[PDB]
RNA sequence: GGUUUGAUAGAAACGGGAUGUAAGCACCAAGGCAACGAGGUGUUCAGUCCGCGUUUACUAACCAUUCGUUCCUUUCACUU
RNA sequence: GGAGAUCGUGAGCUGGGUUUAGACCGUCGUGAGACAGGUCGGUUACUAUCUACUAGAGGUGCCCGAGGUCUGCGGGUAAGC
RNA sequence: CCCUAACUGGAGUCCGGUGAAGCUUACAUUCUAGUGCACAGUCUAGAGACCUCUAGGGGGAAGUGAAGACCCCGUGGAGC
RNA sequence: UGUUCGGGUCGAAGCAGGGCUGUGAAGUCCUGUGGACCGUUCACAAACGAAAAUCCUGGUAAUAGUAGCAGCAAAGCAGGGUGAGACUCCCUGCCGCCGAAGGGGCCAGGUUUCCUCGGCAAUGUUCGUCAGCCGAGGGUUAGUCGGUCCUAAGACGUACCGUAAUUCGAGUACGCCGAAAGGGAAACAGGUUAAUAUUCCUGUACCAUUUAGCGUUUAGUCUGACGUCUCAGGGCAAGCCGAGCGGCGUCGUCGCGCCGUCUAAGCAGCGAACCCCGUGGAGAGCCGUAAUGGCGAGAAGCGGGCGAAUCUGUAAUGGCACAAGUCGGCUUCACCCCGGGACCCGUGAAAAGGACAGCUAAAUGUCCGUACCGAGAACUGACACAGGUGCCCCUAGCUGAAAAGGCUAAGGCGUGUCGGAGUAAUUCAGUUAAGGGAAUUCGGCAAAUUAGCUCCGUAACUUCGGGAUAAGGAGUGCCUGCUGUGUAGACAGCAGGUCGCAGUGACCAGGGGGCUCUAACUGUCUAAUACCAACAUAGGAGAUUGCAAACCCGUAAGGGCUAG
RNA sequence: UGGAGGACCGUAAACGGUAUUGAUCUGCAAAUCAUUCGUGUGACCUGCGUCUCGUAGUGAAAUGCUAAUCUAACCCGGCA
RNA sequence: UUAUGCUAUCAGGUGGAUGGCUCGGCUCAAGAGCUUAUGAAGGACGUGCCAAGCUGCGAUAAGCCCGGGGUAGGUGCAUGGAGCCAAUGAACCCGGGAUUUCCGAAUGGGACCUCUCCGUAGUGAUCAUUCAUGAUCGGGAACGCUCCGAAUUGAAA
């Protein structure tokens, strides 16, 4: 259908299941990783130096 | 008188016929107004304050007088079809009919006796072949063409 | 109609009983400067992510 | 424009019109052992209808309010 | 008969041509591409604030109070060709 | 189409309830000519104009929507 | 801030308005409000002075009591209630809408919207005593319904190896997950609640695992287990007709019309086709099917065996106004069983489970879901959104080829949530129009004409298939009486009479022909300005490579093509 | 007799989107509605599951599509 | 009584500026500095007489036991009703113990199922020894060590 309104009635499915470690809506039901906190990919948690500025 | 949808409902439950086939009877509404149980509707059904109204279905008596007409054989004239022959009428199961009627004739024929092997096989492919169009018509070249063992 | 494990319908049971109202006795005692709580809703609004 | 000192609007009856001969009843009807029978003829220029007229007070035009005094004050020629 | 009025007139209309994105033919370019050449296809937004005009009303001004009948300062006309 | 006419339903017109948004420096009852960055309701000189309200189609406010898609410029980009 | 001198509840800062001073930035005083802090000399500092940035944040005008509350489903009126208050809430009568969807069942999704009582500030395009709104309380019961169990595409884990290294990377081995529409051990009827019911209660059943007793394998096969089209046979839910019996309606005349006349699983019995076996002896030919066909490598016929749906009895006493409750017949899809044929340069899943050795008895059968919606108001698009998800699966009578269109049942609604009044222009969508008939316009755009079925007749051209519904003509209603085919349902045909302007009388339902360009055709395409001559295609041709190959991915380990 | 075909007609079943350059254009709707249309036994339409993605994927090829974004997506960082 | 209006001031509505106050923020200095398989940080769910959120706590659940300090009231943010506890020394503070659901390094197997399967009550993976036993795994504001490693920008290109 057209790519506006028309098409948004089909939004009954989920991408993202909740996560077990972390509590939040983020866990990959494809994959099987949490994209917050990384579980299901690694033991240890997932943080970034890119998540704040540069400290200077 | 209050508001009575709740024991509309009830009562169509309790009696199974739909909401609008209900009638509540207006002269009673402070009573009915009380009955707020199953036990209660139910007496109040056995005492006539309830009811359902009668379904009104479809008549048929002129469709049935339509009926009778057209399997007389009138009413169906040439202004009335309205769908291709063939629609009407398939033309495999005339096949069907009339090769079924042909071989069940020819069948006792063979059965009682009154004709042989020799003249039944070729009678009965002539058929498969298509050269008689009724049962009438194998009758009458079979006492044409003297095939049968009639005495 | 969703059939849901435990879990699921645990996390339902407790996002239902958020929806309260405050209790009477709370804005007595607190003089009316408690008057809500950030935990209401409606149904037909904003999806709950609970599941 | 009219308003009882009245035909302004409506009802009733009649005139002038529209359509096309109402329902029931009687006789006939191709036929059918019968039951039934599309339909025709008579009662019947019939029935149905009129955002037109005439006659006729039969019902309704009754009952009232308001401006033509700055309003209170006796800043009044009023009036208890 | 010929001209003018933002080559009068798209908050009146139309969308044929030109002037987007697609493709074909010819000629250029090694090529991406181009033609000032041809051909087929291709969205026309807005509830009128102010003023102007067309008609209809309520006031106030002149005035004894009210009503009636007129005059005519002016305006218009093609009323006929 | 010559050349338009009558009729039907929904809006509109009138009354009750509910109830927004977008243009807006200020003033503003205008018309003609000139002048002026050469396309003025506000300047110069004339001509007109009693005020308020309703309906109506859009002549004008170079009407509103929007830091031009056409052309050029930037020792700005991207793809090929 | 350092320092000197002070003011204030006998009223500080701040705010509104005024008097005087200074060219000015500004200072000081007075009046009203206010209810606790504020200055000054000499110096020093700075997150130090706003009218403008299509400036940022907050508040608030005009527009304006204006647009909208119409277009696809034009719906309400009378009488009686409740209530402070009634077009809008409730009951009855009339009049209406959908009726192959606006009804019923349910996935995903929602998450208490479900039921009762009490309210109306806000929400509801108006009001409201109403409510999917607000407050309080209540509601979901399983050995048999699902998940759970098996595996498909395909994921994930541990090890091995690679990588500077990992949470990174292909393969191999071993595991483990993946379907609420694939496979699958077992339950039906009735009652009960305000809201739950194959779950609770009554009755009648059935299936597994363990323990004990009484016996035993054949253990290797079968089943689970399979495509598209087409057809015969049997059965049955729904549907229809006749007779009797019980109700309701109509009743100006007649005597018709509608509803009901019911009964589950389980258990016992029977078996149509295909197939297997014993006889049989058929050809200058016999036996069959809707059709294909079969036969001395053994037909017809005659016997026996394995073998379905469904049907018969019981369960039969439950429910019904304990009112009747008895019988026959026709048809039957869109559902079940069984068998045949055709087609493929397509061949149309796997595993758990089950069968073959079980019989009797008691005990055990844990865990999770179960309310309600499933959409023109319970999902998604910011909305009580004309879209989408779900038209996913089902549906009665007449007309008719029909699930089309029209008219009605059952069921759901008068909420595709603003009313009154009836009078202008203009506007959205329709009905009709004298005479002419494309003269309009870039252009017959738009609208009109034709339209069903039967019969007759049918051109140029052609790849011989077509063109073709070519073109062009005639018939069609109703009544009376019949004939033919067929086991029947039904279908086909005839003779006479007769009405109207008109007989597919409404609904539904092609306008046709000729000459050119272009692409062979069916197909694909810029979701939201381009459905075309563009892309694809079958057909034609060329090139590389003999497999540790050609071509390609990776840093490597190793891979795609390749089960070739 | 038989029942083949990327055969024919045709549903507001389903899928698509020609023309009206109609309605709406602060809409019912950040692409819908009405009539008129194309395919409708197959190179068909479709539910659920699973895989392929950023100098990469997918594409009967338009620079189309990859969550209202595509001649190189989106979030944060280099970045004031 | 001149309507619709224009200008200025006053009274009131709406609104929340200014002033005054401030258990908050920010910067500098001095200290102190690891924790977890004896199951951490973090999360889900539960827990109160009336209890929705936050805070605390864990089926012994705004909490239990012991030692010291403290002395007459207590029942968190949050002075409401009704109750209870406390001179057998409470509340509160300092030190030490106990209970400590499920997930999570998560570790008997399995997760679009924070629960579920067999219960064989469970040493998951990799390692060292004498083969009794022991070690590693996750977290931590910045600081520390080793290895891999851009572009915008400047040069007025
Ligand atoms: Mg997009
Ligand atoms: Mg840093
Ligand atoms: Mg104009
Ligand atoms: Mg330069
Ligand atoms: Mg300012
Ligand atoms: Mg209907
Ligand atoms: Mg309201
Ligand atoms: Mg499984
Ligand atoms: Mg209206
Ligand atoms: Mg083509
Ligand atoms: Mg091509
Ligand atoms: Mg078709
Ligand atoms: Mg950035
Ligand atoms: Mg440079
Ligand atoms: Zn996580």
């Amino acid at each position: 259908m057209s790519k506006g309104t028309s098409s948004m009635g089909k939004r009954q499915k989920r991408t993202h299941a909740k996560c077990r470690r972390c509590g939040s809506v983020s866990f990959n039901v494809h994959t099987k990783q949490c994209t917050s906190c990384g579980f299901g990919k690694t033991s240890r948690m997932r943080t970034y130096k890119w998540q704040a500025k540069c400290k200077y | 008188m209050s508001d009575l949808s709740n024991q509309r409902k009830l009562a169509s439950k309790v009696l199974g016929c739909g909401l609008d086939r209900v009638w509540l009877n207006p002269e009673a509404s402070e009573e009915i107004a009380s009955a707020i149980t199953r036990e209660d509707i139910r007496g109040l059904i056995e005492e006539g304050t309830i009811k359902a109204k009668p379904v009104k279905g479809v008549s048929r008596g002129r469709a049935r007088a339509l009926a009778a007409k057209r399997k007389y054989g009138h009413c169906k004239g040439h202004g009335s079809r309205k769908g291709k022959k063939g629609a009407r009428t398939p033309k495999k199961e005339q096949w069907i009919k009339k090769i079924r009627a042909l071989r069940r004739r020819l069948k006792e024929l063979r059965a009682d006796g009154a004709l042989d092997k020799s003249v039944y096989c070729r009678l009965y492919r002539k058929a498969k072949g298509g050269e008689y169009r009724s049962v009438s018509h194998l009758n009458s070249h079979l006492e044409s063409e003297k095939l049968l063992k009639k005495e | 109609m969703s059939h849901n494990m435990k879990g699921q319908k645990k996390r339902l049971a407790k996002a239902h009983k958020q929806n309260t109202r405050v209790p009477v006795w709370v804005i007595v005692k607190t003089n009316r400067k408690v008057v809500s709580h950030p935990r209401r809703r409606h149904w037909r609004r904003r999806s709950l992510d609970v599941k």
